């Protein structure tokens, strides 16, 4: 609470994960089985940089083990999306899961029931694009969707309105005029509402592939899913 | 307890 | 449209609010079914009313009250429930407590949510003029994303700013509530998801007879 | 659908 706008943007800056590549293999075509295989494999590894981001995230880990545990089971799809969509910013047309793994919508037939999902995240990539989303909001709306996901599930509401507060400061800075801000404000949390509508369809999707028999899933997802 | 548990101590 | 004054769009949205209507695992998903029918009427009257919505085409018309509608019976259905701790007034003859949503198989969980996002419009002092906004919202942007609607949303984020104002917070305090407020938005997002999971499920498992209405509402979600 | 029919005849 303590933190400056600056502070606060810096803090998100530096926790930043890395951006990891796929197990492609470039020597086979892709089957269901292989494309969800490498999409699991991915999200799997971010996880555990998810995981320790999390605990840099302000406030975070002033929380019980069991409320950091809850919020990631509730935001943990909202945030491997919104990292997607980001990463996917400068390439119309495609979703970058990884530098070595980048497909457009026709890649997405591959597995039963994904194309609809790569549909919606193609047109929130483009919705960024349209508001020239910048990176210090990006991670603001990353913190948000971790903070608040599952909060309805005092200290994280204060934590949520610093946020806000450095939202704007960056808008603020960046010239817009006072209505311009809480109007960006406005779009930028709406944009949550579909990021959170993705990721149901996407645990929904998932569940499918798993109770197919489709795709081994590691433990941890098993139990993240099942969270769900 | 659950995995992720876990993995918020370890490290 | 882009026309009326934030006055002007209150008292539009206050006009055009639908009425309260009235109201076994199978007698209780057929009076919850039967009512959320009747209302889904009521709804698209409603939606006719909210500035810049007719302006759109059928198709769009369809598309956004398509995507929306179980949102919107959803914040309706807290906004009722507001005053009533720990109970859902899906009607005023039908106020259920949370124990009651264990009649049905897999409904309690969604009534724990509606039942925070209450408790959440209580802490908030949410009021009547700020849902109404919060609700036109819901309609014109949870199936945007499938430029004149844009425009329309910000005047709706004009609107709820001059109210704010004119409630006397800061400006500080503005922008920290219509956060809050439009972050509220993501929980009923959530819910509506899980709750037209739950419906298909008693579709398809025949525990209630459902209007041709209620079987296209629900068709559009696949 | 009836849905068409209703935003028709409000
Ligand atoms: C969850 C799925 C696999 C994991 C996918 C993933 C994997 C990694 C990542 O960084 C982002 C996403 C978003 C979409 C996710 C997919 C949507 C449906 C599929 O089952
Ligand atoms: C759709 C359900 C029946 C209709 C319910 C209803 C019915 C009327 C109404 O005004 C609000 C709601 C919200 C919850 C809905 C339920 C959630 C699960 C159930 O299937």
């Amino acid at each position: 609470l303590s933190l400056t706008a600056d502070q606060m943007v810096s803090a998100l800056l530096d926790a930043e994960p890395p951006i990891l590549y796929s197990e492609y293999d470039p020597t086979r075509p892709f089957s269901e089985a292989s494309m969800m295989g490498l999409l699991t494999n991915l999200a799997d590894r971010e996880l555990v940089h998810m995981i320790n981001w999390a605990k840099r995230v302000p406030g975070f880990v002033d929380l019980t083990l069991h409320d950091q545990v809850h919020l990631l089971e509730c935001a943990w799809l909202e945030i491997l999306m919104i990292g997607l969509v980001w990463r996917s910013m400068e390439h119309p047309g495609k979703l970058l899961f990884a530098p070595n793994l980048l497909l457009d919508r026709n890649q997405g037939k591959c597995v039963e029931g994904m194309v609809e999902i790569f549909d919606m995240l193609l047109a929130t990539s483009s919705r960024f694009r349209m508001m020239n989303l910048q990176g210090e909001e990006f991670v603001c709306l990353k913190s948000i969707i971790l903070l608040n996901s599952g909060v309805y599930t005092d200290h994280i509401h204060r934590v949520l309105d610093k946020i806000t507060d450095t939202l704007i400061h960056l808008m603020a800075k960046a010239g817009l005029t006072l209505q311009q801000q809480h109007q960006r404000l406005a779009q930028l949390l709406l944009i949550l509402s579909h990021i959170r509508h993705m990721s149901n369809k996407g645990m929904e999707h998932l569940y499918s592939m798993k109770c197919k028999n489709v795709v081994p899933l590691s433990d941890l997802l098993l139990e993240m899913l099942d969270a769900h | 307890h659950k995995i992720l548990h876990k993995l918020l101590q370890d490290s």
